[PDB]
RNA sequence: GUGGAAGUCUGUUAGAGUUGGUGUCCUACAAUACCCUCUCGUGAUCUAUGUGUAGGGGUGAAAGGCCCAUCGAGUCCGGCA
RNA sequence: GUCGGGUGAGAACCCCGACGGCCUAAUGGAUAAGGGUUCCUCAGCACUGCUGAUCAGCUGAGGGUUAGCCGGUCCUAAGUCAUACCGCAACUCGACUAUGACGAAAUGGGAAACGGGUUAAUAUUCCCGUGCCACUAUGCAGUGAAAGUUGACGCCCUGGGGUCGAUCACGCUGGGCAUCGCCCAGUCGAACCGUCCAACUCCGUGGAAGCCGUAAUGGCAGGAAGCGGACGAACGGCGGCAUAGGGAAACGUGAUUCAACCUGGGGCCCAUGAAAAGACGAGCAUAGUGUCCGUACCGAGAACCGACACAGGUGUCCAUGGCGGCGAAAGCCAAGGCCUGUCGGGAGCAACCAACGUUAGGGAAUUCGGCAAGUUAGUCCCGUACCUUCGGAAGAAGGGAUGCCUGCUCCGGAACGGAGCAGGUCGCAGUGACUCGGAAGCUCGGACUGUCUAGUAACAACAUAGGUGACCGCAAAUCCGCAAGGACUCGUACGGUCACUGAAUCCUGCCCAGUGCAGGUAUCUGAACACCUCGUACAAGAGGACGAAGGACCUGUCAACGGCGGGGGUCUUAAGGUAGCGUAGUACCUUGCCGCAUCAGUAGCGGCUUGCAUGAAUGGAUUAACCAGAGCUUCACUGUCCCAACGUUGGGCCCGGUGAACUGUACAUUCCAGUGCGGAGUCUGGAGACACCCAGGGGGAAGCGAAGACCCUAUGGAGCUUUACUGCAGGCUGUCGCUGAGGACUCUCACUCCGGGAGGAGGACACCGAUAGCCGGGCA
RNA sequence: CGAGUGGCUUGCUACCUCGAUGUCGGUUCCCUCCAUCCUGCCCGUGCAGAAGCGGGCAAGGGUGAGGUUGUUCGCCUAUUA
RNA sequence: ACGACCGUAUAGUACGAGAGGAACUACGGUUGGUGGCCACUGGUGUACCGGUUGUUCGAGAGAGCACGUGCCGGGUAGCCA
RNA sequence: CAACC
C-alpha cells in the first residue's frame, strides 16, 4: 500500500492511497460474466482474465456512483 | 560553469556559410539567409542608409 | 516593467501550447444522413492523452473506424448506435429530443451537428429534465440549467473515469507528468514573490500585494490579476 | 516464506553538481583554473543532435537569473561631431 | 629516466638495444561534430617549438582518398520555406487555410558483402575467393494480388534459449624457467546457402469436482494433466562454404558462468510511450544495368572551441582481459600506447614557502566557531532507547568475532558459488596494504525529493503535494496580433484560467468605517448625436428637455487590501486581540528574573513573561521523517593549543640556455626634531654617512593597481513605485453609419453563427468603422 | 568656590586627502610615556606586633592563565609579588 | 643578562594580657628571562634491520609497485627540548 | 566601534 512511501506525505494523503487502491486491486465481479476476475489495465480501463472483457469504469473502481445510477432511469 | 572559457568548449555548431549568391561567408546554413546580402530573404539585394555616415 | 506570465501565453509559443501531435482523436459525434439506421461495434478500449479518461474505438457498419467519446460501462464487443432512431441504452447517441426525461447524458452538442461540446471530462454528467417542441432543458455538471436545441445530440450515460480526482498527486513528480500532457506551464511562481517589474504584486521588503486583490473587470491585460472581478472573497458570511 | 515497490538508502559505476578549506593560483595552466573534503546518482534525473521563442521582447521551480567573457532592457551600425 | 651505440659540422631531449619506469573507461581501439591536407615520401633548420635539435603538426617540393551491397542519396519527426489566398500605406513584414518542397551522415525508419591479400600513404572501395540485392530483358511457371502482416516503438521486475569473452578438465603444438615442477602463448576458419526449434497462439484426443504449473503471478467442465498435431526464433546449433583463407607448428574435445542476439511471464500510469517511405504477402533460369556525392589525417594535457603546441571545455561505442572484491570500487598486472601533462646541470641541498610524514606529557587550554587535522571504518554474531504520521527512528547506542594450515559437514545439478565444524599454528597488529560511519543529546528553520544568484549568496529564499478564494456553459473566462488572424484547444466545470497559503495533525476569533471588487438603486448628478428656445436671411454661440455607463446613496464581501488602540467602571476610525505562542531569526530596555550546566557560561536549554513593537491561510500552534541550513552540550580523538622539533617531495640558492611584465617629473646614503596647505628622503637645524654587490623578511616612499562604488553637488542618466503632473493603449457604456419591413413590439431580406448539404439558430441586434462619457502605472 | 596640566574619551571646526592614505576587535613584533599595580629605598599613622591606610623617590625588571560576549570595556573564576 | 618568589635556620623568639606574630643575616629551591650544549631522558631519524597485507616477476630465493616509507615494530649518527 | 538615518 502506501507502505512504499515510507515516512513521507502524512497521514491522509498515504491513508486515502491506500484504501483508492485497496479497493482498486480487489476482486472484482465481470460484468460480462459474473467472475471476480476483473484487473485495470490502465486509467478508467477494466479487464477481466477470464473470459478477456476489457470495458470503460471509474479511473479506480470498475463502477462509481453515477454510472450506477444510468442503469436505473 | 564560467560564461567565458569553459563554455567555449562547446562550440562546434555551423551557423554560417559562404553564400551561394554573394561569396561572403554569412549564409545561415540553420535559417537559409544570408546575414550580409539577403539571399533567402529576398529577391532584392540587402541594404541599408546607416551602413555609411548620413550626409555620405 | 515587463509583460506578466498570463501575456507571455497568449503568443502561443512551445512551452504554453499542447502536445496536440501527440493527441489522438477530436471525439466528436459521426454524422448520420439521417434514419439512425447507422451501428457500430466496440473494437478496443484505449487511453486518451488530452483528458486522462478512457476512449473507445468503433467500428461502424459503413466500415467507418473512428474513436467515440465513451460513457462509463462500455465495453468490447458491444454494440453502439447513432441516430433519431436509436435504442435508449448506455453509450448511444441521439437527439434529446429522442431522450427519456430524467436520464443522465454527456458530451451533449450545444449547436445541432456541432459535435459534442458539454459534459465531457471524466465522471461527469449533465442531466436532460425538460423536454418541448422549442427547447430542451438540461442541467450541466455545473449545475447551470442550460437550454439546448432538442435537436441537439447526445450521448446516454456518464463519462468513463469517474473519480480520477478522488486520489492525490502526493507527489510534486506525478502533478509533473500530467502537466506534460497538458498545454500548460508548471510549477507555478507566486505574484507576490516576484520582483515589482514582473508582477503587480512583486516587490516589497516582505512578500504581500501592495494591493487590494479584487480587480476590476475593465483591468487591461497585464493588470488583470488576482481574483478577477469577484463578486465575494472568503468563505464568511 | 514469496514478492520486489520507492521523486527510498549506501555508492568518486557512468554521469551530474559543488558545503568547507575562506587551502593552491591570483602579470594564472585558466578573463572563473587546481587539489582534498563534500552533494545527487530510477528520476520534477542526466545527456547529444535537431527544432522553436528576439530586445520593452523572449525565457525564468523568481536569483532582476539567463538571451554567445555583454543585461534593472543584448549586439551592430546609424541618428552623432 | 640511465648505460652503451647510430647519424651528423654540431646531439640531455632525432634513431637502435639494454636496464628503469608511466597509462587500464584511459595516456589503449573505433568514430560524431569541428578543422582542412595537418596524412605519406624526399630535402631542409631562416621561421614556429617554454632550452637544444640532425627532429616535427615547422619550411620547400612531390605524392596520397578507387564502392551496386559503408554513409549520403529515399522516408517522414518537432518544425521550416515557397506559391496561392488574405492583411498592411507598403514590403524583404504578418496569422490561417490549400498545394508543393524542405527538415535525421555518430544516434529515428531503411533492399543487398563477407573472409583474406596488397601500398610509403586507400581499402566491406583495389586484388583473390565466395556471396547477395534491386531493376530491366529473354525463357519456363503463375493468375493469384489484397485482405492481412511488417516497418512500429514507454517504464520497472523476471524465466527460458544462446554466441563471444573468461574460467575449469584433459590432449596436441611452441616458448619460458631451472633445487622443486611449474608458468605463458597457440590449438583458427566468415558472409552466405541449407537445415534444426524453445516460447507464444491454436486444433484433435482426453475427462480432472481438486488437481496442473511457476522465480513470482497463476490455470481449469466456458474442459485441467497426459498423448498427438498445426503454426512458429536467434547476430544461435548443425552440414556445406573449405585439397578457400590463415598459421612456424598443432591445426583440440568436453564443461560452467553466459555480454550480444532470440523468445516469453509479471507489475505500473490523474503519465499511455512517433510517422512515413519501404518490405512481406507474391516461383525460378540466364543476361544486362547499378550512374552521382563522401572516403586522407586529427578527434585532443599539440590537428576541434577557448588570441597559444592553454592543467579548461567537447558527443558516441569499446561496461566481459588477469588477480582482487559485493563491484564498471581501490591497489597490482596484460594486450596496446608512452617516457612530449617536453629545459637542463650542481650544492646533505641554509633561511623561507607549497604539499606531506612522525612527534613525549597534557588533551580544545587554541578559535567567533574543533576552522584544519584527526577519530570511526569492510563483514558476521549478539544487542539496540526517547519519540513516531507505526513507514520509521536504526548501521541508534553498546558488546564480541575476523589470518594461515590440515581434515571435513551442510545447501545446490554445479561453479574456479555460498553457510558452517574440528584440530594445529604465527604476528605488536589478520577489513594487516587498499577499500572502509566517529557517536549521542537539546533548540531554531523549512515538512519531505526537487530549484537558484554561469563568475563572492545553496539558505530559512523559489517549487511542491495539500488547503483556499476568484472568473467562465464554450459564439465562454484568460491571453497574443495594427490587421488578416492566433495560444489555451484533438480541451468543456472530475475542465482551465487568475491569485493566495504551503505535507500530516489540532485549529483558523472580532472588524465591511476607509480602500478594492461586486450587486442594487425611488431620487440626485451624468457626454455626444437627434430634438426644442433664443441668436444668425445661414453659421459661430447661449440655454433647455431627455439621460447610458459611472458617481452620490444602499447592500454583500476579510482564506480582499488591511486593522484589532488610548482612556474609564466610552473615544478616534469598523472592531479593540479570542485559541495558541511569547525576552522569540520579533524584546529597545537586556547580560530581564529563577533554575540547569561550568572553577567561572552577555551563550544554550527549561520556566516565568506587563509582548519597546506576538497571534491565527499578512496563517497560529505543533510536529515523526529529511538536511553540505543556524545555535548549544557530552563521550571519543587529536600538534588547534602549551611549544615547538626532526624528517619527506617540489621550489628557493649556484651554473648553461631561453627570457618577459608591472613601474619610472627630476634628484635621491639617510636619521632625529622642527617648519610647511596642519601626515617631508628633497625646506631649516643638527646628527650620521667610504663605493659597489649577494640573500632576506616587507617599516617607509601617506608604495603599485582602479579619474571613490560611500557622502554631497549637477535645473545629470536609468530601473522601479504611486490616490505626483500629463498623456497613451485597453475595457465598459451612449450615439451615428452598416440597416431592411410591419417606450414597448412583431417580422425577414442584409449581416452573424451551427450544418457536408438541405436546412437550422439568431437578426436589424451582434461584429466592424466613427465618435462621446467613465475606469484606466497595463504603458509612455 | 577658585586656578591649571594633558590630548586617553566626547563634542566642535571643515585646514589636509574624494584621478581612494582600506574602516572595529583580536593577533604577531618592535620602541616609548609615567599620572607607579608589583618589586627597591623612604615619611606619617587613629604606627605594640602582624597587617592595614595615606604620602615621597623611582620607569631596571615584571604585570600571567581561564568562562560568556565579535566585542573594546566590563562581569565572573582559580592562581599571583 | 638578569628579574621575582617560596621554603629552612633566626623563632613560636622580639612585640603583645592573649589571640596573633616579625627582622638583620646565612642557607636550599622554584619561576620568568638570557646564552650555550647532547653524557642523561625524550622526539625525529622516507640511513638501516625486522614483521606483514594485495599484486606482478611460474614456485623457492630475491625483488618492483601500493606517493614520493603500502602498512606496522625497533632505531645509529646528526638535529633538537 | 567599524557613514548615510
Ligand atoms: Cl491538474
Ligand atoms: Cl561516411
Ligand atoms: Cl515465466
Ligand atoms: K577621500
Ligand atoms: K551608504
Ligand atoms: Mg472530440
Ligand atoms: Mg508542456
Ligand atoms: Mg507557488
Ligand atoms: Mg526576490
Ligand atoms: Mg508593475
Ligand atoms: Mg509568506
Ligand atoms: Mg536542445
Ligand atoms: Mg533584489
Ligand atoms: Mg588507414
Ligand atoms: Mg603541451
Ligand atoms: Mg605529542
Ligand atoms: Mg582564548
Ligand atoms: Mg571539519
Ligand atoms: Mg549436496
Ligand atoms: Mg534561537
Ligand atoms: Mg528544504
Ligand atoms: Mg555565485
Ligand atoms: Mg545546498
Ligand atoms: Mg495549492
Ligand atoms: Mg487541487
Ligand atoms: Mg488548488
Ligand atoms: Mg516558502
Ligand atoms: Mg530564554
Ligand atoms: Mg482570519
Ligand atoms: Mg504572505
Ligand atoms: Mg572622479
Ligand atoms: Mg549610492
Ligand atoms: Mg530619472
Ligand atoms: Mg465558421
Ligand atoms: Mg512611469
Ligand atoms: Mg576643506
Ligand atoms: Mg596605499
Ligand atoms: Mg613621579
Ligand atoms: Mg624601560
Ligand atoms: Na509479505
Ligand atoms: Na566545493
Ligand atoms: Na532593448
Ligand atoms: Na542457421
Ligand atoms: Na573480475
Ligand atoms: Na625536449
Ligand atoms: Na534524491
Ligand atoms: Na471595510
Ligand atoms: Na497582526
Ligand atoms: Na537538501
Ligand atoms: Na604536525
Ligand atoms: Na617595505
Ligand atoms: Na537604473
Ligand atoms: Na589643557
Ligand atoms: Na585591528
Ligand atoms: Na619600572
Ligand atoms: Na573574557
Ligand atoms: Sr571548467
Ligand atoms: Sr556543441
Ligand atoms: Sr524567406
Ligand atoms: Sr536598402
Ligand atoms: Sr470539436
Ligand atoms: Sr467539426
Ligand atoms: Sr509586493
Ligand atoms: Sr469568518
Ligand atoms: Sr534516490
Ligand atoms: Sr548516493
Ligand atoms: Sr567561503
Ligand atoms: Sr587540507
Ligand atoms: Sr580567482
Ligand atoms: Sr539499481
Ligand atoms: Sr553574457
Ligand atoms: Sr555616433
Ligand atoms: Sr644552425
Ligand atoms: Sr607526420
Ligand atoms: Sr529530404
Ligand atoms: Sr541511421
Ligand atoms: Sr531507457
Ligand atoms: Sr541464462
Ligand atoms: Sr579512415
Ligand atoms: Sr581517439
Ligand atoms: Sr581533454
Ligand atoms: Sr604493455
Ligand atoms: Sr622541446
Ligand atoms: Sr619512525
Ligand atoms: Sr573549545
Ligand atoms: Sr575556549
Ligand atoms: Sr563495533
Ligand atoms: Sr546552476
Ligand atoms: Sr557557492
Ligand atoms: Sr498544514
Ligand atoms: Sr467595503
Ligand atoms: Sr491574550
Ligand atoms: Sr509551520
Ligand atoms: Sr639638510
Ligand atoms: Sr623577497
Ligand atoms: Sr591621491
Ligand atoms: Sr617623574
Ligand atoms: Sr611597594
Ligand atoms: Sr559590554
Ligand atoms: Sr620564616
Ligand atoms: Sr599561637
Ligand atoms: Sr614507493
Ligand atoms: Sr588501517
Amino acid at each position: 500500500r502506501s507502505g512504499r512511501f515510507g515516512a513521507r506525505y502524512g497521514r491522509v494523503s498515504r491513508r486515502r492511497v491506500a484504501e483508492i487502491e485497496s479497493e482498486m486491486n480487489e476482486d472484482h465481479a465481470c460484468p460480462n460474466c459474473g467472475e471476480d476476475r476483473v484487473d485495470r489495465q490502465g486509467t478508467g480501463i477494466w479487464q477481466c482474465s477470464y473470459c478477456d472483457y476489457k470495458f470503460t469504469g471509474g479511473s479506480y473502481k470498475p463502477e462509481t456512483p453515477g454510472g450506477k445510477t444510468v442503469r436505473r432511469s | 560553469t564560467g560564461a567565458g572559457t569553459p563554455s567555449q568548449g562547446k562550440k562546434n555548431t555551423t551557423t554560417h556559410t559562404k553564400c551561394r549568391r554573394c561569396g561572403e561567408k554569412s549564409y545561415h546554413t540553420k535559417k537559409k539567409v544570408c546575414s550580409s546580402c539577403g539571399f533567402g530573404k529576398s529577391a532584392k539585394r540587402r541594404d541599408y542608409e546607416w551602413q555609411s555616415k548620413a550626409g555620405e | 516593467g515587463r509583460r506578466i506570465q498570463g501575456q507571455r501565453r497568449g503568443r502561443g509559443t512551445s512551452t504554453f501550447r499542447a502536445p496536440s501531435h501527440r493527441y489522438k482523436a477530436d471525439l466528436e459525434h459521426r454524422k448520420v444522413e439521417d434514419g439512425d439506421v447507422i451501428a457500430g461495434t466496440v473494437v478496443d478500449i484505449e487511453h486518451d492523452p488530452a483528458r486522462s479518461a478512457p476512449v473507445a474505438a468503433v467500428e461502424f457498419e459503413d466500415g467507418d473506424r473512428r474513436l467515440i467519446l465513451a460513457p462509463e460501462g462500455v465495453g468490447v464487443g458491444d454494440e453502439l448506435q447513432v441516430g433519431v432512431s436509436a435504442e435508449i441504452a448506455p453509450g448511444n447517441t441521439l437527439p434529446l429530443a429522442e431522450i427519456p426525461e430524467g436520464v443522465p447524458v454527456c458530451n451533449v452538442e450545444s449547436s445541432p451537428g456541432d459535435g459534442g461540446k458539454f459534459a465531457r471530462a471524466s465522471g461527469v454528467n449533465a442531466q436532460l429534465l425538460t423536454h418541448d417542441r422549442n427547447v430542451a432543458v438540461v442541467k450541466l455538471p455545473s449545475g447551470e440549467m442550460k437550454r439546448l436545441d432538442p435537436q441537439c445530440r447526445a450521448t446516454i450515460g456518464v463519462v468513463a473515469g469517474g473519480g480520477r480526482t478522488d486520489k492525490p498527486f502526493v507527489k510534486a513528480g506525478n502533478k509533473h507528468h500530467k502537466m506534460k500532457a497538458r498545454g500548460t506551464k508548471w510549477p507555478n511562481v507566486r505574484g507576490v514573490a516576484m520582483n515589482a517589474v514582473d508582477h503587480p504584486f512583486g516587490g516589497g521588503g516582505r512578500q504581500h500585494p501592495g494591493k487590494p486583490k479584487s480587480i476590476s473587470r475593465n483591468a487591461p491585460p497585464g493588470r488583470k490579476v488576482g481574483d478577477i472581478a469577484s463578486k465575494r472573497t472568503g468563505r464568511g458570511g
